[PDB]
DNA sequence: CTTGACAAAAGTGTTAAATTGTGCTATACTGGGAGCCGTCACGGATGC
DNA sequence: GCATCCGTGAGTAGAGAAGCACAATTTAACACTTTTGTCAAG
């Protein structure tokens, strides 16, 4: 099972809202090259590679672990879509 | 290794030739060896005498005799050149000018008749084929009760299939009898008057039953003349046609009285006489002689129907599923029927050709066009449902295929019309059709197998042999007799005790019309020959069949066909006695024709010096690829100078060991769970099996390529393939073909071919690319043949056929064809399917090292670990008894023959186990070893489970466990014993044709469909997996909306989406939003082709263009 | 199930002593077995409960590793502050659940200790763990049960022999008794006391009762004489098999139906262990073919019904 | 590990004058037991040249220094009059079971890789009895039974097995 | 089962059109006629009479 | 970077063979041919 | 009311047999400039 899946299901009123939040956050992380993450450097997901221990490239894994921390705000009609995309690009250049 | 034989029943007669259903029937149809003047009126000889003579009405074309020439090519040549093994057919015909009185005779070439091989198969277009026998309702007269209304019966007259209309006689509620022809119901009184019957004749014959005759005495038409009554009937049958006497008589004669169009058949005529108690002169419902119609069958049919309705004791209804009412059409009859159809088409062409064009100067060669005859024959042997690709995985597979009985095919049945009655085991299948052998699924009860002792008679009815019993003594007189004749006698069981020939038991189990009864010896009239006659060949190869449930015995017999030949194949330790006969009758092995001495022995051929002195050389089939890809080779089993008797084995065939059928290996089996690797039918094997090459099979794959004529220039098969290095061309010879003996892997070139590129200007990016590098574009492109993914092996044969070669009939436009044979030696691996004869099947899920497998106290590890949980629900206890008998034979060094239902019982197995314990444990005592501490612990638990008697010595308790088939088994991982004794023995396990190597397939992107633009299907086409409706339902239930939309659009038929998705992924990007599927665009355009205006709208009902403006006219 | 089922002995069952030391003295001489039910003064106990009192599960399992006691022997173990009279295998099963969920107190409430673990009890444990702990902990518990279930089944000593299908001695008595009453029906039939259909119904009812009594005898024989019999253990635990299939292996095959649906008057009196006769095998072949034909046509009807249900409720 | 036969391209062929095909011959060669008398010897090539009619055995290989055939009576092929068998059999030294598809050793173009079972040990059984010493009667008597193909004596195999276990026990020395 | 049975009882038959454009015997969904009746009652017209 | 002029490449206008389309055969000839069959239940209409 | 014919539907995967004459249109072989493309010259 995914880590903290019970806690993930408990933070949303509909289980499909959790999937939407995770998937939308994952593409936000992919779009900005994981530079918009709310995870501390000791909290970043990692994978074991022969060369060494490196960052996890799976943004779905990152998105699920970010939601467990509680630093992400999700909901409907939070901010305008155009304003959200433009502002993230400015403060997280890519 | 001696063989111990069990059983008490003495079989008076041996098994009949197992392929005589194929071989004898086709010999009777061809009649190629009998001289023409002694040919009987059957087979294709009957076809000639039926269509001929052809009369113009004063030119007559008469048939005198026919002959079959020698085949143009041998069987091996036809297979290699993709030809049909056939014999030319010549008919000696004479043309008679009735006006002049002059006869001219010449022999015309009617075409080629395909020939049956010695084993009973055909080579059609270079491929081995088997004509499956067909079962259907026998022709004749039948009397079934009306289901809608009780107390009423209907008469059914059935001719040969496609040889006349089915006729129904029914007593209407009004009292008048009705005749239904071609879905047209009409009163039989009208037709009965046409055949010359008055009012007194009907009353004198049918007036002794009751009120039934009163409904057959309508005088409104009795006073009418037969001639106009014939015209009156002609109006009812086909209404509207102008009433003419000449046209009316032809239609009625052609319907019930024409032997050329109506044929009741030899079986149908015999059934009609037997049932109605009459004697038919021919095989038609009536005769047309002296310008008038005479009755043949209608009056006896109506007489029987009236008597049946009245309730006379001698009349009874007919069971249409009774095997006396069902007959078999063998290969000879099926070919003859299609030969007759082609001959009728040829006769019609002759008739239309002989009525115009140089009437005075005509010859039979000019009139006869044999193409319609050849077309019907070619169609039957190529595109018929009953003409099937020969199943030759192993010799037993081919033997079964020739004995298969199918209710489907042309003139038979379709699943929809096949209900629980044609699919069921009728009581008359006993001894004639195997009750258990049938394909589970949609074909259950529709495809069956002939019983081992059963044979099909001339009329097509299956007969089974019985021993005559008179005065209580069983004689050696064997009578082959049909189901309808079997119902007249009390037939005892083959297991009835006999003191010599006298029946010993006072109470005898017998059958009376299929019902089990207990009778006295003096009431017994016939006896079963053996228990083997009830079952087919495949079922007779299952030892301890009486201990297996029928559902699991079905699986075991079927999977024996799927077993692949092994390089070290072994005959089973426990046999039934038919292993030798299967090999002998399959013609896969080689035997000495008579007594002699072997002169030369080689892997390619054997030369034997017979007593008469003639030198006979037998070439050995070596590494031949079967239809299923299995390697079929014959290995010599004799030495130079060895004296051989008549029938002695010379060379073992595929899947045979010293003349005994060898479909698998004899391995040590432990019945115990193992760490979940036995979960749900999974099988654990030892690595020691791979070390000594058990379950290792040779498979050959064929790859073909053609060099074609093209409008841009001809394709060239050459080693000079542009834009490839020397490494890719390393294994190709100077001619462009891979060298023989080279190891090929996926992506390797088997043969190099260059095709001229289509004239098309390149994209500007490519043009700059070539401009930068200064490389001129060539005129040819790589179209070479490469190894498909997941395949490969060793190149063992290259076949190159070129245009103009003798016997090579290439298609037009093909200059040459190259065929490459690649052989791979397949070892047993994870995912390969193993099975035994008792229906226990499973895939190899784990291969363990030898030190990990459970082992005997003497250090012998087991080979296979089987889950005991597969036994109780499947109720197949024969594997357990085989394991117990195999354990005894493993230590006694002997094999066993236990016939089904009469063989080794537990007292006999346990006494063998007692002897096997004296070598199992007595050897240990001599070596100076007592009882293991670990064995003592197991015995302590064993007495707590009630498996051994308390108070006995450990040796005695170990013997008690051994008599139960259980031994103390040690765990190779820990060294500690298994806490309970484990059933360990030697069992025969087969390696099936379903292998994970040929079934694993994957695809990212590949070919797409032409119209729907969706991925193709199949591993051969590198296609995708079908995501059907139920799989779509699963994603809908999960709520996986985006996952579903990808499969619908991005991964199947969104042309823009799938191109963008692939490009996004290879750039490290996420796939874009999908678009409309191309299949929906196809649906809209197809709906528009149906004059339907289908338009997609938006929130405001405005039209939305999903075609990107490509279908909008300005 | 194998490690959670407790062994029952009969060497000294029902014998009474006066002091626990006297009961242990009898066990030393072999008069009474370790798990034979006895009474010390007025309480029903056994030698194992008194002889082996373990202070913790680790000590109890250490004795099992040293071979003093088996996992199925009933002993005294102090666990969760309670003096439990259970087997080390049942104590071992408790530790499996406790370590899988990483909570010793909750796992104690989730299991039924005093019963052998069968399909229903294990299903109840999984459902209860799901409610109290969620999917993630339930998945770990499922993997732990799978690991130990596979491990213990390998070393248990579970196999299938021909003698494992024990034929009860009551089958011969029932068959002879049925034969005697069968002659009574035939004698009454010849006397006119009953009609043809009455005779047919009487024979079927006679053999139906005889079939059911043999089924009871098969399982009663296993219950009292072979409690660890492989076929019995698989059926009781819910792993494989049902009482109908066990009877066909150890009792009698039973009545068979003709292709028309009518039942044959004579049943198949032999089981699969004894081996059917040629006629009995063919008689049983009608039902096997009919069942397979029913299965083939039912899948199409079931699949057609499912598509109708999907297409009416998809919205 | 590899065998080359003159005028033979692959293992799926037959040799004129030879009763057995190459697959059967390779199966016979897998039963050949070769003992290296030199511990430094790692690879040897055995040459066999025979002419029919004869039953060529393992003793018909040309003698090689520090190489001994432990089963000279092993049957390899049956030669018919007019048949010839010129083979080059390569024998390597290794451990475990290496299938021909893994090592793929071909000393020349037409050499046929052979699945290699390097283990000389044929069967091992160990036996435990109820021995007693003094007043204690729970003691163990261990008896090891070793069957080997003869290239390595059972005593040598036991000594190597003890050393392998002893070396593996030294792996528990330095914690990390 | 109740979800499927709910779909089996989704349609009704008009017995009396009242002041609507429907026809006697016309088959339509239960929700539609109830929604249609609400507008008819909201304006004083005769509601449609229907049977399940 | 302009000559410039120059040959190859390409376009183009005829003319031929080749391919393709069309008309026409005058004793008299005047209504076809193949199928034809072992399912079962269910609406729905169409009349009685 | 009822009886009858027609229409509908009946699991999923994978593997698998006229010439001939003549005109009319098209193709292909030529020639022809005419045109780009190119290597000397400044
Ligand atoms: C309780 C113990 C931790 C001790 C401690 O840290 N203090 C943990 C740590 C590692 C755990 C085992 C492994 O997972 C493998 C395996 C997984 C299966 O699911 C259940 C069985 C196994 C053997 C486990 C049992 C148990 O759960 C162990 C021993
Ligand atoms: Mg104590
Ligand atoms: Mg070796």
């Amino acid at each position: 099972a995914e880590p903290g899946i019970d806690k993930l299901f408990g933070m949303v009123d509909s289980k499909y809202r959790l999937t939407v939040v995770v998937a939308k956050r994952a593409q936000q992380l992919l779009r900005h090259g994981f530079k918009n993450t709310v995870l501390e450097p000791e909290e970043r997901p990692k994978m074991q590679t022969l060369e060494g221990l490196f960052d996890d490239p799976n943004a779905v894994t990152w998105a699920m672990k970010e939601l467990l921390t509680g630093r992400l705000v999700f909901g409907e009609n939070l901010v305008p879509e155009d304003r959200l995309q433009k502002e993230m690009e400015r403060l997280y250049p890519v | 290794m001696e063989i111990k034989r069990f059983g008490r029943i003495r079989e008076v007669i041996p098994l009949p030739p197992l392929t005589e259903i194929q071989v004898e029937s086709y010999r009777r149809a061809l009649q190629a060896d009998v001289p023409p003047e002694k040919r009987e009126n059957v087979g294709i000889q009957a076809a000639f005498r039926e269509t001929f003579p052809i009369e113009e009405e004063g030119l007559v074309l008469d048939f005198l005799e026919y002959r079959l020439g020698e085949p143009p090519f041998p069987q091996d040549e036809c297979r290699e050149k993709d030809l049909t093994y056939q014999a030319p057919l010549y008919a000696r015909l004479q043309l008679i000018h009735k006006d002049t009185g002059l006869i001219k005779e010449d022999e015309v070439f009617l075409g080629h008749i395909p020939l049956m091989t010695e084993d009973g198969s055909f080579i059609i277009n270079g491929a081995d084929r088997v004509i499956v026998s067909q079962i259907h309702r026998s022709p004749g007269v039948y009397f079934t009760p009306d289901p809608a209304r009780p107390g009423r019966y209907i008469a059914s007259i059935i001719p040969l299939p496609k040889r006349g209309p089915w006729i129904d006689l029914e007593v209407e509620p009004n009292g008048v009898v009705s005749m239904k022809v071609n879905k047209r119901k009409f009163p039989l009184v009208l037709l009965l008057r046409v055949l010359g019957y008055d009012q007194e004749t009907l009353a004198r014959e049918l007036g002794a039953y009751g009120e039934l005759v009163q409904g057959l005495m309508d005088e409104s038409v009795f006073a009418m003349r037969p001639e106009e009554a014939l015209i009156r009937l002609f109006t009812l049958l086909r209404p509207g046609d102008p009433p003419k006497r000449d046209k009316a008589v032809a239609y009625v004669y052609g319907l019930i009285a024409d032997p050329r169009r109506y044929d009741l058949g030899e079986a149908g005529r015999y059934k009609a006489e037997e049932k109605l108690g009459i004697r038919l002169s021919g095989r038609t419902l009536a005769r047309f002689e002296d310008g008038e119609f005479k009755d043949e069958v209608f009056l006896p049919t109506l007489r029987y129907l009236f008597a049946l309705t009245a309730g006379v004791p001698g009349h009874e209804v007919d069971d249409i599923d009774h095997l006396g009412n069902r007959r078999i059409r063998t290969v000879g009859e099926l070919m003859t029927d299609q030969f007759r159809v082609g001959l009728a088409r040829l006769a019609r062409g002759v008739r239309e050709r002989m009525l115009m064009g140089s009437e005075d100067s005509l010859t039979p060669a000019k009139l006869v066009n044999s193409r319609p005859l050849e077309a019907a024959i070619r169609e039957f042997f190529s595109r018929s449902q009953l003409s099937q690709f020969k199943d030759e995985t192993n010799p037993l597979s081919s033997l079964r295929h020739k004995r298969r009985i199918s209710a489907l095919g042309p003139g038979g049945l379709t699943r929809e019309r096949a209900g629980f009655d044609v699919r069921d085991v009728h009581r008359t299948h006993y001894g004639r059709i195997c009750p258990v052998e049938t394909p589970e699924g949609a074909n259950i009860g529709l495809i069956t197998s002939l019983a081992a002792y059963a044979r099909v008679d001339e009329l097509g009815f299956i007969r089974t042999p019985y021993r005559r019993v008179v005065g209580g003594v069983v004689t050696d007189e064997v009578v082959y007799m049909t189901a309808t004749e079997e119902d007249r006698y009390t037939i005892a069981q083959a297991n009835t005790p006999l003191e010599g020939n006298r029946i010993a038991a006072e109470r005898v189990v017998a059958r009376r019309k299929g019902e089990p009864v207990i009778v006295s010896p003096e009431e017994v009239e016939f006896m079963d020959v053996s228990p083997k006659q009830v079952f087919s060949v495949n079922t007779n190869l299952i030892p301890f069949l009486e201990h297996d449930d029928a559902n699991r015995a079905l699986m075991g017999s079927n999977m024996q066909t799927q077993a692949v030949p092994l390089i070290r194949a072994q005959a089973p330790v426990v046999m039934t006695g038919l292993e030798e006969r299967v090999v002998r009758d399959s013609l896969a092995a080689l035997y000495a024709e008579e007594d002699g001495e072997v002169a030369k022995v080689d892997g390619n051929r054997i030369v034997v010096r017979y007593e008469d002195g003639r030198l006979v050389e037998y070439p050995l089939r070596r590494f031949y690829r079967s239809n299923q890809g299995t390697a079929l080779d014959q290995r010599p089993r004799v030495v130079v100078g060895q004296r051989v008797r008549k029938g002695d084995l010379l060379a073992d065939g595929p899947a045979s060991e010293n003349g005994f059928l060898a479909l698998g290996q004899n391995v040590l089996v432990a019945i115990m769970p193992f760490d979940g690797y036995n979960f749900e039918d999974a099988i654990v094997i030892s690595e020691e099996l791979l070390k000594r090459d058990f379950y290792t099979s040779i498979h050959i794959e064929r790859y073909e390529i053609e060099a074609r004529d093209t409008k841009l220039g001809p394709e060239r098969i050459t080693r000079d393939i542009p834009h490839l290095s020397e490494a890719a061309l390393r294994d190709l010879d100077e001619e462009g073909v891979v060298r023989i003996g080279a190891e090929v892997k996926p992506g390797d070139i088997l043969v190099g071919r260059t095709s001229f590129k289509g004239e098309s200007e390149p994209t500007p990016e490519e043009r700059l690319l070539r401009s930068i590098f200064g490389e001129k574009a060539r005129d040819v492109k790589d179209t070479s043949l490469r190894v498909p993914p997941g395949e490969g092996g060793i190149v063992v044969r290259t076949v190159r056929l070129r245009r103009g070669d003798p016997g090579v009939e290439l298609k037009p436009g093909v200059r040459e064809v190259v065929r490459v044979y690649v052989a791979q030696k397949r070892k047993l691996q994870v995912g390969d399917k193993l099975a035994n004869r008792h229906g226990n099947k499973g895939v190899v899920a784990k291969i363990l090292p030898v030190e990990d497998m459970p082992h005997l106290p003497d250090g012998t590890p087991v080979d296979v670990i089987l889950n005991p949980l597969g036994v109780p629900s499947r109720m197949n206890l024969g594997q357990i008894l085989e394991t117990h008998l195999g354990l005894a034979g493993y230590f006694l060094g002997q094999r066993y023959i236990s016939p089904i239902f009469d063989g080794a019982k537990e007292p006999e197995i346990k006494e063998l186990l007692a002897q096997a314990f004296e070598v199992y444990f007595g050897k240990r005592k001599g070596e100076g070893f007592g009882v293991d501490k670990r064995e003592v612990e197991v015995l302590r638990r064993a007495e707590k489970l009630g498996l051994v008697t308390p108070g006995k010595t450990p040796e005695e308790q170990l013997k008690e466990l051994f008599l139960q088939g259980k031994v103390v088994l040690y765990d190779g991982r820990t060294g500690e014993p298994i806490e309970g004794p484990i059933v360990v023995g030697q069992m025969f396990i087969m390696k099936l044709y379903h292998m994970v190597e040929d079934k694993m397939h994957a695809r990212s992107t590949g070919p797409y469909s032409l119209i729907t633009q969706q991925p193709l299907g199949g591993k051969a086409q590198f296609g995708g997996q079908r995501f059907g409706e139920m799989e779509v339902w699963a994603l809908e239930a999960y709520g996986a909306a985006h996952t579903l939309q990808e499969m619908l659009t991005l991964k199947s038929d969104d042309i823009e989406g799938r191109n963008a998705a692939y490009e996004a992924i290879i750039k490290g990007e996420d796939v874009p939003e999908p678009s409309v599927p191309e299949s929906f665009r196809v649906l809209v355009k197809e709906l528009q082709a149906l004059a339907l205006d289908v338009q997609t709208l938006d929130e405001k009902d405005n039209p939305v263009d999903i075609f990107e403006g490509l279908a909008s006219k300005r | 199930y194998y490690i959670t089922q407790v062994r029952k002995e009969k060497k000294g069952a029902g014998l009474e002593f006066a002091t626990p030391e006297e009961a242990l003295a009898a066990h030393e001489r072999g008069e009474v077995a370790l798990n034979a039910p006895i009474k010390v003064a007025g309480r029903e106990t056994s030698v194992g409960r008194l002889k082996y009192v373990f202070a913790n599960p680790d000590e109890a399992l250490l004795a099992v590793a040293h071979g003093i006691v088996d996992l199925q022997d009933v002993v005294t173990v102090r666990y969760m502050g309670k003096r439990l009279e259970t087997s080390p295998g049942r104590i071992l099963f408790a530790r499996i659940v406790a370590e899988a969920v990483e909570d010793e107190k909750v796992a104690w409430e989730l299991i039924q200790l005093d019963v052998p673990q069968e399909k229903n009890s294990l299903k109840d444990l999984v459902y209860q763990a799901f409610l109290r702990l969620g999917m993630e902990k339930t998945a770990r518990l499922l993997d732990a049960l799978k690991y130990y279930g596979f491990t213990f089944s390998t070393t248990s000593g579970i196999t299938i022999g021909i003698d494992d299908a024990v034929i009860p001695e009551e089958k011969k008595q029932y068959l002879e008794e049925a034969d005697r009453k069968l002659l009574q029906i035939e004698q009454a039939y010849e006397m006119g006391f009953l009609t043809d259909r009455e005779r047919y119904d009487q024979i079927l009812q006679l053999w139906t009762e005889t079939t059911e009594k043999v089924t009871q005898a098969v399982f009663k024989n296993f219950e009292e004489n072979y409690p660890f019999n492989p076929l019995y253990v698989m059926a009781q635990s819910g792993a494989r098999g049902n009482p109908q299939q066990i009877r066909q292996l150890c009792g009698l095959r039973g009545l068979m139906q003709k292709p028309s649906g009518e039942t044959f008057e004579v049943p198949v009196r032999s089981s699969f262990r004894e081996g059917l006769t040629v006629l009995e095998y063919f008689i049983s072949s009608h039902g096997a073919r009919k069942g397979g034909a029913d299965t083939a046509l039912r899948t199409a009807d079931s699949g057609y019904l499912t598509r109708k249900l999907v297409d009416v409720t998809h919205e | 590990t590899s065998v080359y036969i003159e005028d033979v391209l692959h293992e799926f062929s037959t040799i004129p004058g030879v009763k057995e095909d190459v697959v059967e011959i390779i199966l016979n060669l897998k039963e050949l037991v070769v003992r290296f008398l030199n511990p430094s010897l790692q690879t040897v090539t055995l040459l066999l040249k025979a002419e029919g009619p004869k039953e060529v055995k393992a003793r018909d290989f040309l003698p090689v220094a520090d190489v001994e055939i432990m089963n000279p009576d092993l049957h390899i092929a049956t030669l018919e009059e007019g048949g010839r068998l010129n083979m080059e059999v390569r024998v390597d030294r290794g451990v475990g079971y290496v299938p021909a598809e893994k090592h793929g050793i071909k000393d020349r173009i037409n050499a046929i890789p052979v699945d290699a079972v390097f283990s000389p040990v044929r069967r091992v059984a160990f036996q435990v009895e109820d021995t007693r010493l003094g007043q204690r009667t729970d003691l163990d008597k261990l008896t090891l039974r070793i069957w080997t193909d003869g290239s390595v004596t059972p005593l040598e195999a036991l000594n190597q097995a003890v050393e392998i276990l002893r070396e593996h026990l030294t792996y528990f020395s330095n914690p990390q | 089962i109740e979800i499927v049975v709910r779909q089996m009882m989704k349609y009704v038959e008009v017995t009396d059109p009242g002041d609507s454009r429907l026809l006697e015997g016309q088959v339509l969904e239960k929700w539609d006629v109830e929604a249609l009746n609400e507008r008819l009652i909201a304006e004083g017209k005769t509601p449609v009479a229907w049977k399940p």
